[PDB]
């Protein structure tokens, strides 16, 4: 048929078309395999499927006809498009629902987080809501995901089951609802050009829209990105040198919630007493003692990967170096300080032995506890006039 | 080529060491991962490519075993070679009308192509020849435990294109799996073999190819892959004697009791096979 | 005949749509054509045929993305050629040129179905009682785990585990009509080798397909 | 979870003994005026450092006998009760053993706290 | 040209002493470790680079022994040199159309480049010369027992730029492995060799480069690295006589009975090598 275009892809050309030989089934000519009003002996499109719903849209704008209809529908209509690493469309106007469906792109909000369905009227109804995310190869568009639900209970999953998970203390001044683009970008090497395509973009987009579990490679991705990064504030302009940022931590928290177990959502629960959480807090206070004793520019050899997965065989030397750092501290009139070693005794108290290994979910708890005990010690909180 | 009179199952255990057994072309080149369980995947066509490669090498083009490899050529050249060998009409593009000529082209393609004879090959062309299914249908191999891949940043001294910032040197990245033990499930239906002449000698070649599948595929990405245990389930009837899923769960691959932590060698894995139905002979000497 | 309900389930499945064939996007559920093809991989003889009356969906519908390097167009010859000898090496480039397609399958996960099916009798029948003998041979094969070939769930990359369900159709995941499935393929016709598509009655618990051999379409 | 006096694992014992030795030394003089620290060579050399640690600890405890301030002979009794389970000082320790050493140190240090381990 | 007709498997034992055998670009410059077990890793490209350096040194860049140098060479310019050396045009952004032309450019890139002929290369860039796998492979070297990387903080009396804070001084850093005995596995496949003409003299050059690999690669960051044992398995045929894992398990590396502390010398280790199968000959004379 005619060509779909204008998606963020390679050639912006048509989909559902055959140009090769190995897509030949029950031999048909070139586009009779997918016959939608082209050969009028049978039409797939109305004579839970996407191009029939498209055709349902292309006759909502008018107060081979099927091909014409749905390909002028994919040729949108203005604002119903977005991109995570591949295009994502949506459409419903049967009651003028005030389209606000977004992947996301102090205390900046327009709705609740999760307390009830939003108080703006004409937003809670039964009219269906469609969301089609289609990805490019070179000129053929894989339907990476497709969703039909009701905005009556689509908002009830996109935030009212999803941003209730990534809610976590804001480390700095930024947005409360972390946008899916920023969330995915903290899992890539450096930027949103190398977002893992299938098992993060499509995977957890489908999770956000669907309420199903996250991919079982979301947490290993954030883990292996925590290891593969290092503090470097001399290369970035936005102020953040942390390796466990607000987004990596929020995302590990959401994974641990919707896959494993309920965990601390707040700045710090010092009554937690779960060995991974406690070891993360201990690592955090060690690095605090280090960075306070010597300004550290601002460089330190990275043991977070080592201590997260093999706590004993690293925490021995980590605690010895922390003793040295508290010594260098107490040598100066910076000790009445001395409550760093006190915190270390307190945390070691609840720990019978340093565990040999830690599972990936235990590592995620380690990262969450580190993030918590890290924001606990900083001095920036609630700065907005 | 007397076809096989028994049908088979097989469970192949192969492990990887500091390598990438299979990359996902959508996840960069990271090892494939089942997003619903976490265990690493290795698609069936991956191991089929490795089987074809082993048969290509170990046979040196010895006829009755030509293996449609990758080379600088096209299928349709040989579709048409068979065509002129049988003197047909070049127009038809589906299954031909007369049965003897289509059967002749299919039987020539199956009598001298081990991969067509074993896995099948689809010969629908402007000059058509038909289809084949072939006995051996393999499936996605999945690790026994969730694998976690490690991004290994590497460096290169030289630069490909002209330099303007020399830094200019680029940083590469090797995705490796520290360890994984992958289990593949296989099925060899005897009647499809009877339709494509898949013989007994072909079956022993298939077993050797499953055993030495990686001894010939070494490279910078794979590291040390190796076939650890190959377990064969042979049914006495040419149809089944016991369900497929019933036999595949006779293979319990657990962690050896002496170990703890993430596995890093096949010594950290104990494999046991239970007793089989009265009409199934389980062969583990491979 | 009496009908028989077979249970078929697996980890992966891909019942490809007709439109989205190059970058595969499976139907939510097993269609009648795939179901009958599963049946004919357990028992089938050119004297009989299989018809499907219902398909019960016993598990959530969950999709997944798996891209594979795949052979592209086996492109028509621009210049005729012939082999130098009868039996010698000939090839197919599967790694150079545009002969590597990388098709992305949007295939299902953890699927579980129960198929209701029966036995008509066509030409080359031989008798009028073939229904009983063949129905009982299939029942024996389903019980004993026997099969002409390992059934798949769509593509042969996904093998189907099959048992004979003689008890009650187990608890499904869908008790109220929260799914309509759109408009699916009924069964590829072979009298004319065309595509009849059926879905005009909603899916409530079990997709209720009409017989492909009596009403090819709502058009007729 | 807290200090376990029945743990009787040698690195744990050494960590506790080191904690109580440095407790005796710090009860001698506040901190002279600075906590003398050679934990490094102690986990490096357990015995070759612990013997002189024990000499200096004997000095500190024998000096603390004149003053009625006590928390002092209890330190000596604890030294006996710890050394009682130990035999043949270890030439070298391992990574997990040094982690256990630090764990036992901080445990015995929490036990001898100014609050006597009633607050967390 | 000629090529080897024996399958070769080798195990090389090298150790470090207060040095950094291989740095991690993502961990600062800390030695590469497996973060879940603590064993130290040495990338295969590292040892390949050391072999390339030894060959560029002992041959001073003679003919047929160029090396794809580390002196900021441009790889596209080398490809273009290949194209002009075969009298073809390099302007195709892909391989030449005539398969003989691509064969010539790749046989040229292999014929006069030891490291391409041996370790293969990817020359599919703005000026495409193709792909080579190359017979010799190596996998990451993994120590025998976990290494403990210690950070040796150092200083320097001088400032590079204009600094106005220097009694005070600038601090530096070093990472040394007090000791690590590393084990590396290798594979020399005769099919790929006969594809690249990797000869016998190339093999003996490679063995010597493996022995004397570290005698000339000294720096302020390596300490004393040394190749202790080199075990080589010559299978009697062009394909294999025994699996690779059967051989790499004949090399048992344990700790000697007397020593108890952390390993600090090669005499703290015992290394035994079993008797190979009837199809393989083991030579430990390197």
């Amino acid at each position: 048929w005619e060509n779909t275009s204008y998606i963020l892809g390679v050639d912006a050309k048509g989909k559902q078309e055959r140009t090769d030989k190995c897509h030949a089934a029950f031999i048909a000519h070139i586009k009779a395999y997918c016959d939608t009003a082209d050969q009028d002996l049978a039409a797939v499109l109305q004579f839970h499927e996407r191009p029939a719903a498209r055709q349902a849209w292309a006759n909502c704008l008018n107060r081979q006809e099927a091909a014409f209809s749905y390909v002028t529908a994919l040729n949108y209509l203005r604002q119903k498009v977005t991109i995570a690493d591949a295009t994502v469309v949506f459409w419903a106007e049967r009651s003028s629902p005030a389209e606000d469906i977004f992947a996301g792109m102090l205390l900046v909000a327009i709705r609740s987080g999760k307390r009830a369905t939003d108080i703006m009227p004409d937003m809670d109804e039964s009219v269906r809501f469609h969301v089609l995310g289609l990805s490019p190869n070179a000129a053929r568009l894989s339907v990476r995901f497709w969703e039909v639900d009701t905005v009556g209970h689509m908002l009830d999953k996109v935030g009212r089951h999803y941003r209730e998970l990534e809610i976590i203390p804001q480390f700095n001044n930024e947005q409360e609802f972390p946008s899916l683009s920023t969330l995915l970008r903290q899992t890539a090497v450096l930027n949103k050009t190398e977002n893992i395509s299938p098992v993060l973009a499509g995977g957890l987009f489908r999770a956000m829209l669907t309420g199903g579990p996250y991919p079982q490679s979301l947490l290993p991705a954030v883990l292996g990105r925590i290891r593969a990064e290092h503090a470097r504030p001399e290369d970035k302009s936005r102020y953040r040198l942390e390796v466990v940022t607000y987004y990596r931590a929020a995302l590990i928290k959401a994974y641990l919630i919707r896959n494993r177990k309920l965990e601390v959502p707040v700045s710090l629960d010092p009554a937690r007493t779960d060995r991974p959480y406690l070891l993360g807090r201990l690592f955090a206070v060690l690095e605090k003692a280090q960075e306070d004793a010597v300004p550290g520019a601002t460089i330190k050899d990275r043991y977070l990967a080592s201590a997260s997965a093999n706590p004993g065989q690293v925490f021995h030397m980590l605690l010895k170096n922390a003793s040295n750092h508290t010594a260098k501290l107490r040598k100066d009139p910076e000790r009445k300080a001395i409550h760093y070693e006190i915190m270390m005794q307190e945390i070691i108290d609840n720990i019978s032995d340093f565990p040999v290994t830690m599972s990936s979910d235990e590592q995620g708890l380690f990262m969450i506890g580190y993030y918590h005990q890290r924001k606990a010690l900083f001095t920036k909180k609630n700065k907005e006039n | 080529m007397t076809a096989i009179a028994n049908r088979y199952e097989f469970v192949l255990l192969f492990d990887v060491e500091n390598g990438n057994p299979n990359g996902d072309p959508d996840a960069g080149n990271m090892p494939r991962i089942d997003p619903e369980t976490g265990h690493g995947l290795v698609t069936d066509v991956c191991l089929k490519r490795k089987i074809r490669n082993h048969v290509a090498l170990t046979k040196e083009g010895a006829e009755r075993f030509n293996i449609y490899i990758q080379e600088k050529a096209i299928l349709n050249e040989t579709h048409e070679r068979a065509y002129t060998a049988c003197d047909l009409k070049p127009e038809p593009k589906k299954l031909p009308k007369k049965v003897e000529d289509a059967k002749r082209v299919t039987d020539w393609m199956c009598t001298n192509f081990y991969d067509i004879r074993t896995f099948g090959a689809v010969m629908t062309t402007e000059v058509n020849c038909g289809q084949v299914r072939g006995p051996v249908q393999m499936a996605f191999a999945r690790s026994v435990e969730p694998v976690v891949p490690q991004e290994v940043s590497i460096t290169r001294m030289a630069v490909t294109t002209k330099a303007e910032a020399e830094d200019n040197r680029t940083m590469g990245r090797k995705h490796i799996v520290p360890y994984g033990l992958y289990v593949a499930h296989g099925f060899i239906s005897a009647p499809l073999a009877e339709k494509t002449g898949f013989s007994d000698e072909d079956l022993t070649l298939f077993w050797d190819a499953l055993v030495n599948m990686f001894e010939h595929d070494r490279s910078a990405a794979r590291g040390l892959m190796s076939s650890r245990k190959l377990i064969v389930f042979k049914h006495q009837n040419r149809l089944g004697n016991a369900p497929a899923h019933k036999l595949f769960d006779l293979v319990k691959v657990s962690r050896a009791e002496g170990s703890s932590g993430p596995a890093r060698s096949f010594a950290d894995y104990a494999v046991t096979v239970g007793q089989a139905p009265e009409g199934v002979e389980v062969k583990e000497m491979l | 005949t009496y009908g028989i309900r077979l249970r078929v389930w697996g980890d992966y499945a891909c019942f490809t749509r007709p439109e989205m064939k190059v970058e595969r996007v499976s139907y939510d559920v097993m269609p009648p054509s795939a179901a009958r093809g599963i049946l004919e991989a357990i028992h089938w003889k050119p004297a009989i045929r299989w018809i499907v009356d219902r398909i019960h969906v016993l598990r959530p519908i969950v999709f997944d993305n798996v891209r594979r390097n795949e052979v592209s167009s086996k492109i028509p010859k621009p210049n005729p050629a012939t082999a130098m000898r009868d039996r010698k090496p000939l090839y197919f480039l599967v790694d150079d040129g545009s002969n590597r397609q990388q098709r992305a399958a949007t295939l299902l996960r953890n699927v579980d179905y129960v198929i209701e099916a029966h036995f008509e009798l066509t030409d080359k029948a031989g008798a009028e009682d073939n229904a009983g003998k063949h129905l009982d041979i299939f029942r024996r094969r389903a019980r004993a785990g026997q099969s002409f070939q390992q059934p798949c769930l769509g593509c042969r990359e996904f093998p189907a585990s099959f048992e004979l369900l003689e008890g009650d159709v187990p608890l499904s995941c869908y008790a109220g009509e929260k799914r309509d499935l759109g408009y699916m393929l009924l069964d590829i016709d072979f009298e004319r080798d065309m595509t009849p598509l059926f879905f005009k009655a909603v899916m409530e618990d079990g997709v209720i397909t009409p017989p492909s051999r009596t009403s090819p379409e709502v058009r007729a | 979870v807290s200090l376990d006096p029945a743990r009787t694992d040698r690195p744990y014992l050494l960590g506790r003994l080191f904690a109580v030795l440095e407790k005796a030394q710090e009860d001698a003089v506040p901190g002279a005026t600075i906590k003398d620290r050679y934990l490094a060579s102690a986990s490096a050399n357990p015995g070759q450092v612990f013997h002189m640690l024990l000499k200096n600890a004997s000095n500190h405890t024998a000096k603390l006998r004149k003053d009625p301030e006590r928390k002092a002979i209890h330190y000596e009794i604890m030294m006996q009760e710890i050394i009682d389970n130990i035999s043949d000082f270890p030439v070298t320790m391992s990574s997990d053993e040094q982690g256990l050493f630090m764990i036992g140190y901080y445990h015995q240090r929490k036990a001898l706290f100014t609050k006597k381990n009633k607050e967390n």
